[PDB]
């Protein structure tokens, strides 16, 4: 019923391809190799193919840098279609959750 | 100040320095009072809010 939820009531696509990121150990900025290696190696895979990305939705551990990353590419790049990235977090830690 | 977009671009935002929203902000102040419409592009397209 939640991949229901996605592709007839919000209404998303099918993915071609799946890619689901994880780590974390470096906490607040990451090497600019491995940027360049978000950056142009799965944001445009995830443009060209059509695609999802699973990763963390907060601010904090990969999904900074995820986010960097698909705004970045948005800049140097017309492809008249948006990344499809989907994230997941708990309910506990959410900082503002009382507006919901 | 020297509105040259070619050395800001390729040497201060590739990511080694955790801009701040404050030094984005007086720049642009810098770059609205003088008439470059190139570094207004590439500062609102960093993430900033007016």
């Amino acid at each position: 019923t939640v991949y229901s939820l996605v592709t007839r009531s919000w209404g998303f696509r099918a993915p071609n391809l799946v890619v689901s990121v994880l780590g974390g150990s470096g906490g607040p900025v990451l090497q600019t190799w491995l940027q360049d290696l978000l950056r142009r190696g799965l944001v445009r895979a995830a443009q060209s193919t059509g695609a999802w990305i699973v990763t963390g939705g907060l601010h904090t551990g990969i999904g900074r840098h995820v986010g960097v990353a698909v705004r970045d590419h948005q800049t140097a790049s017309t492809g008249s279609s948006k990344v499809v990235a989907m994230g997941v977090a708990p309910w506990g830690v959410v900082r503002n959750r009382d507006m919901l | 100040a020297w509105n040259r977009v070619d050395i800001a671009q390729s040497e201060l935002f590739r990511g080694d320095i955790q801009w701040r929203s404050f030094h984005l902000e007086a720049s642009l102040m810098d770059a609205l009072l003088n008439d470059r419409p190139e570094f207004v592009r590439l500062l609102i397209s960093h993430g900033l809010s007016l």
